[PDB]
């Protein structure tokens, strides 16, 4: 499928009008890859990072893009997004516990279109610890404490195994365009992984993708793969008639995936065990915002109440957006009787904070 | 299809080069190559998880390797030493990271290397006539061949009658064994059976001969001994049968 | 980074065999069985990942991801089942590690038994004299001579219809060879028959 991206343009720190704080642009939830993010000011193009190239459990791809530093001495920010499903580039502008482990795959169809035909990142609690690519064939760390507790060798052993992985997935993705009848720009993608709930139990995942959309996915509980195709269900037929393969998986899942999430678990226990507490802010622009800043870890829950119920009529969800530092912030507004009480509510650890906002 | 590896037999002086072919028939990615030694378990010396691409293994050292096509993968050594006497085997799978996919070997490439192909000899044939006092108790016969003093381990013996190689009713050691143990510069002993019914032996119209493949030097191999070059050769020793 | 298995194991034609492995492996990706006959190819016979028992055939293969343990059960063994059975552990890193292999030998079932030693004819192109001791049932035991100079080769293994016998050959080129004593101290069943002069 094709999926048109989201764009949200904020700031890493709350503006100060003189402490420079870092502009960011995330776009999120867009199919396929193909995307060019620039940063403006006052119309004019500033040099700005972009981060790697990352999916979501959904398919979807996003990206980070931020500037170097914004002071905000009165002037105008604002973001161009240039996407296969958008005719004109969209313009917004700037105004103002389970942990898990998993491994995707992004496969091209060749030729490269400009873009690697062959990705491999790897996340822990949406943390990127692991990055290879086609271009550079080499078994990269995104984390610090991932390098320093994996000896050279390891990288080593798993920059060939990627090599042969890339290979088996060139050989697949034209496997199904010809399954398919079609050729030109096409995408695959794979995604396994496990979790370990905070009670102990445990879960695995094995998933495939064909142009974006679920293609084929695997149960481990009663070996078997399920197909929403008349085209995937041929792989089907296939993998399963290969018992051997399918316990093999079971077993990586059950067993081995586990033991990899808890050996990098205490590798980074100082960064994924922390528990860092939201900054509320509140303002008014009619419309009234709510703020949170600066909070790990990403799950949370804020709403605008009303003496004091929560309001669902003519709100806006905002969701988790990335920070920068290794923090998220969220946000929610409210479009605005006599004497009425409007309030923000936030709950983290939980802890729940309230700010008073507006009042006759 | 199958695995195709050669030679199957190669001996060398300390110090030269030789290279052993692979050829895959199967379509396969991944290729190895493992060196099998008494008392111990297969070694991965070089492997590779696709062409364009590969690494060392568990003993590398004194190796090397190339991915010459997605069928062909050649094992290079380029200065033999006595250290690297072994059995070679080429193995290749579907895909390497698998976790079910098997191994498909080739049939084997014998290897020894010595300081001085002097001790190198072909192997002495002889075959013993049943015993007349099996034939008459059993109502069968059975023959017996001994290839004696050949170096280095590198024989196939086999049995023909009329003409024909034959199997039922052969018994071959499995190796050879060594004939002064004591001595390291000693040369092998090998036994065969052959038994068949008393009518078929006292049939003098019947010819048996134990045949024994010896794998030595080739044609363009180096030989300033004075004494004949122990090459490549078949050696054999016939019996008639007796009334 | 270890794996263990026995050296070697002995049976009769048609019993039944238990070949067991063990392993101290840092992950566990699956356990592989090949068997290789002598002067051949390993060939892939079973394989395992989760807790249970694999039936193929008359081979069986049985793994305790707990234990680190499998054991490969042969039934009804034949003559050709007489190979060295590798096992062999796919690591954490999906690298394979291997155990010296168990050599299996299969004596074959004798049910009519008639063990004796007969002397063969010189052969005129040799200067060696050659005893055979034959037709002995499993039970029999044939070892080594105590001199140098005589060489005795029993644990021959059959070729792959056949006239299926154990036997053993002694030679060598002195004069004080004789087929008396030749397979003299070998552990030597009833009614058993040596040659006198």
């Amino acid at each position: 499928i094709q999926r048109p991206p989201k764009i949200q343009v904020y700031s890493r720190h709350p503006p100060e009008d003189g402490k420079p704080n870092y502009l960011n642009c995330y776009v999120y939830g867009f199919h396929p890859p193909q995307i060019e993010i620039d940063l403006l000011k006052n119309g004019e193009k500033i040099k700005s990072e972009q981060s790697d190239l990352s999916f979501s459990k959904d398919w979807s791809f996003y990206l980070l893009s931020h500037a170097e530093f914004t002071p905000n001495s009165k002037d105008q920010y604002s973001c161009r997004v240039k996407h296969v499903t958008l005719e004109q580039p969209r313009i917004v502008k700037w105004d103002r516990r389970t942990h898990s482990l998993r491994y995707f795959r992004l496969g091209i169809s060749e030729p490269g279109y400009g873009i690697p035909e062959f990705i491999s990142a790897g996340y822990v609690d949406s943390h990127p610890i692991t990055m290879y690519n086609s271009v550079s064939q080499l078994k990269e760390p995104r984390a610090l404490w991932m390098e320093e507790n994996l000896a050279p060798d390891h990288w080593e052993r798993y920059t060939q195994l990627l090599r042969g992985w890339q290979q088996a997935f060139k050989v697949e993705l034209k496997q199904l365009q010809h399954h398919y009848n079609h050729s030109g720009f096409h995408t695959y993608q794979r995604m396994i992984g496990c979790e370990l709930l905070e009670d102990g139990s445990i879960t695995g995942f094995l998933q495939y993708a064909y142009d974006g959309q679920d293609f084929l996915i695997f149960n481990k509980d009663t070996l078997s793969w399920m197909a929403m195709d008349n085209v995937a269900d041929i792989i089907r037929r296939v993998w399963e008639a290969n018992r051997h393969e399918l316990q093999y998986q079971k077993n990586w899942l059950e067993e081995e995936c586990i033991a990899w999430l808890k050996r990098f678990l205490e590798y980074g226990k100082d960064a994924l065990q922390r528990t860092e507490p939201p900054k509320v802010r509140v303002n008014h622009k009619t419309t009234l915002y709510c703020r949170a800043y600066g909070f790990y870890p990403p799950e949370i829950s804020i709403n605008w109440m009303k003496n004091g119920e929560e309001i669902f009529q003519d709100t806006d969800y905002g969701g988790i957006l990335p920070s920068g530092d290794g923090t998220y912030q969220t946000w929610v507004s409210v479009e605005l009787q006599n004497g009425d009480i409007y309030s923000c509510h936030v709950e983290h650890g939980g802890v729940h904070m309230v700010l008073q906002g507006f009042q006759e | 299809a199958g695995v195709t590896q050669t030679p199957k037999f190669q001996v060398l002086k300390t110090g030269q080069s030789m290279t052993l072919q692979c050829a895959q028939d199967m379509n396969h990615n991944s290729m190895y190559w493992y060196r099998q030694d008494p008392g111990m378990g297969l070694r991965l010396i070089y492997y590779s998880a696709s062409e364009g691409t590969t690494d060392k293994g568990e003993v590398p050292n004194g190796y090397n390797v190339s991915r010459l096509n997605k069928r062909e993968f050649s094992l290079r050594l380029e200065s033999a030493a006595p250290s690297q006497t072994s059995v070679y085997f080429c193995a290749s799978s579907v895909w390497t990271g698998e976790g079910s996919g098997e191994l498909f070997f080739g049939e084997g490439s014998r290897l020894t290397v010595l300081e001085d192909l002097k001790n190198v000899f072909p192997p002495e044939v002889a075959v013993f006539e049943p015993s007349e006092a099996e034939i008459s108790h059993t109502q069968k016969a059975t023959l017996v061949c001994l290839a004696t003093g050949f170096y280095p381990d590198h024989v196939e013996l086999s049995w023909w009658v009329n003409g024909k190689e034959v199997h039922s009713g052969v018994c071959t050691d499995p190796q050879p064994l060594k004939e002064q143990p004591a001595l390291n510069d000693s040369r092998y002993a090998l036994s065969s059976r052959l038994r068949v019914s008393a009518t078929f032996w006292q049939n003098p119209r019947n010819h048996f001969r134990c045949q024994v493949q010896f794998y030595g030097l080739s044609e363009n191999d180096e030989w300033t001994q004075d004494r004949a070059k122990p090459v490549t050769q078949i050696v054999s020793a016939e019996a008639w049968g007796r009334a | 980074q270890n794996i263990d298995q026995p050296t070697e194991m002995t049976a009769t034609e048609g019993a039944i065999v238990q070949i067991n492995c063990t392993y101290q492996t840092s992950g566990f990706n699956g356990l592989f069985w090949y068997q290789q006959h002598a002067g051949e190819a390993p060939t892939f016979l079973s394989y395992n990942v989760l807790d249970g028992l694999e039936e193929k055939g008359r081979f069986s293969s049985f793994l305790s991801r707990s234990k680190g343990y499998s054991y490969l059960l042969l039934k009804e063994l034949q003559m050709k089942d007489s190979a060295s059975y590798l096992c062999a552990v796919k690591d954490s890193n999906y690298q394979l590690i291997w155990g010296a292999g168990t050599k299996l030998i299969i004596k074959p079932n004798i049910q009519n038994p008639d063990p004796a030693v007969y002397q063969l004819r010189d052969s005129k192109s040799s200067d060696k004299s050659v005893c055979l001791f034959t037709d002995f049932d499993s039970q029999t035991n044939v070892s080594q001579s105590k001199d140098s100079d005589v060489y005795i080769t029993d644990k021959c293994v059959l070729d792959m219809m056949d006239f299926k016998s154990n036997s053993a050959v002694a030679w060598s080129n002195k004069s004080d060879f004789a087929c008396a004593n030749a397979f003299n101290n070998s552990i030597i069943p009833e009614d058993t028959f040596f040659p006198s002069p």
